[PDB]
């Protein structure tokens, strides 16, 4: 694997989601790979959502 | 002459003026393009020694109902009711000159309101 | 004096007002730039114990008909303004005590076909 | 047959008039959408040999208190009274042709405005 | 019945108005979000074969002071209003032939210092 | 007892109204930001049998002059005095039921104006 004039964000960002991994900030951790999330939430039009 | 009275809040109130109306969008060719929408009654009441309007809208944050009821000769003649509703401006006024120094001015914002035979509802969706 | 009479949905009311317009747009040079707009009657009329205009108008998908009447004075005829395939898209009721000013209702039609005299104005719906 | 009696900076004046109201935000079909603001007090008085009002205005960084009587008979029947509170629009007018001889009309931002038993308070950071 | 005279570049003007206001920008919630502007004062008075106003205005660009007093009871001077450090803004002169005072000016001043009574407003201009 | 007699296009008319004024620009603390500009006068005039003034419009390319003076009581008091203008607005209104049954108003647009001793100018870049 090379890094070629990159930065790290960039060399790190290119090369895991050219392997198809999830990689991003969630808020208070840096996650790298699937969290597998379950949570879920209900929204009804004009009673949530104000535009759809 | 005529003697307007308003029952709110189990108390009774003296009637200066009142308003309602209803509107519809039209096209550049003038057919209807949206629904009625509207239905918010103006009031004009003189105050008292009693607050009991201003409570309502700070104080408390529970819909309420209320009625008006005109009558000319001295017999009834219409009613206007609503339920569900709330009272979203409220203005006082002093004028040390005459004619009702001390009134009271207030909108309240429904989602049924009725007057005789005729009936306006709104879909609030819960 | 004067006297108009509105006959809507089989029944007479007494008018106190009564309007209604036409207008196109113009150039810089005056020349017009389009065609007409806005073929809408406005009415004003005393409210007694009744709720007949409200009725029509929160039955929202009935077209309807009326016609005016204009007296000169006492008992001739003078003019008539009639309307076809309208509705009712605005409404206010006022009542005032302390200006001694009796209820009143004020509402606009906004119709297909408007006539008067010998003159008629028609706005294409399509089908 | 009325007074209004305005009691600020440890002395009187007599009112001409006064107002005050309140406002919430609603949508498209009348759901109140938004919270109580406002609460301003505008005030109408006659300018006598005093400045003192402006005196107040000027020292910008004191908040002060006040009250207004008002008298239906001859004995008090409502008091407003406000805490924590600055002047933020002052205007004196001087006609001379007209029945305006000297007046003086100006504003008061509170934090607190109480009337009989009903209050309006802002949460102004600390 | 009142009475009102301007001291304006050492003449004496019959005033019938005068206006002054203050301001200050309030946020959404209530408090005060900046300091004190404004200051303006704006006169109506008489007019007369004298054009000495026009000539501060146009013919000279410098700043100037004035005074208006004002009288109670037909001596017994009420207030003293003084400005100092002020240009002249605004500046209009009209006649009609029919109806009440037939020539009037009408004039604004935009000053730094503004003195009444026992109360001082004063602008920080950085010079 | 007032008089304003117009000197126009070797004629004369009876001044209703008349007009001038000038302005200039403030930066928020009263500082001026700007130069003087403004410097139109507007006229009043009751129009009889005379199309002269319109005639005097439509010749778009020529500039002229006038004169407005004031008598005062049973004397002149003051002289306006234009040179190289333009007339840049025209109405002419008659109402039969109200009175003035025939009026004329319009707007001077000129390089210098003159009045007792004071004098306003415009740079032209010719």
């Amino acid at each position: 694997v090379a890094r070629y004039k990159e930065t790290s964000y960039g060399f790190l960002s290119r090369l895991l989601r050219s392997y198809g991994e999830w990689f991003y900030y969630n808020g208070e951790t840096l996650q790298i790979g699937d969290p597998e999330i379950d949570t879920e939430s209900r929204a009804g039009y004009d009673v949530d959502l104000t535009g759809v | 002459a005529f003697r307007a009275t308003l029952s709110f809040a189990g108390k009774e109130f003296d009637v200066l003026d009142c308003t309602y109306s209803l509107k519809r969008d039209v096209d550049s060719k003038g057919r209807p393009s949206s629904n009625i929408y509207g239905g918010q009654i103006r009031l004009h009441v003189e105050s008292t020694d009693d607050t009991s309007i201003l409570e309502n809208m700070t104080n408390q944050f529970k819909p309420h109902s209320g009625s008006i009821v005109f009558k000319k000769g001295d017999a009834k003649m219409k009613e206007l009711t609503w339920e569900n509703g709330y009272i979203t401006e409220f203005t006082e006024n002093i004028d040390i000159v005459g004619s009702q120094p001390m009134t009271i001015t207030f909108v309240v914002s429904a989602q049924v309101i009725k007057i005789g035979g005729a009936q306006f509802e709104q879909n609030w969706p819960k």
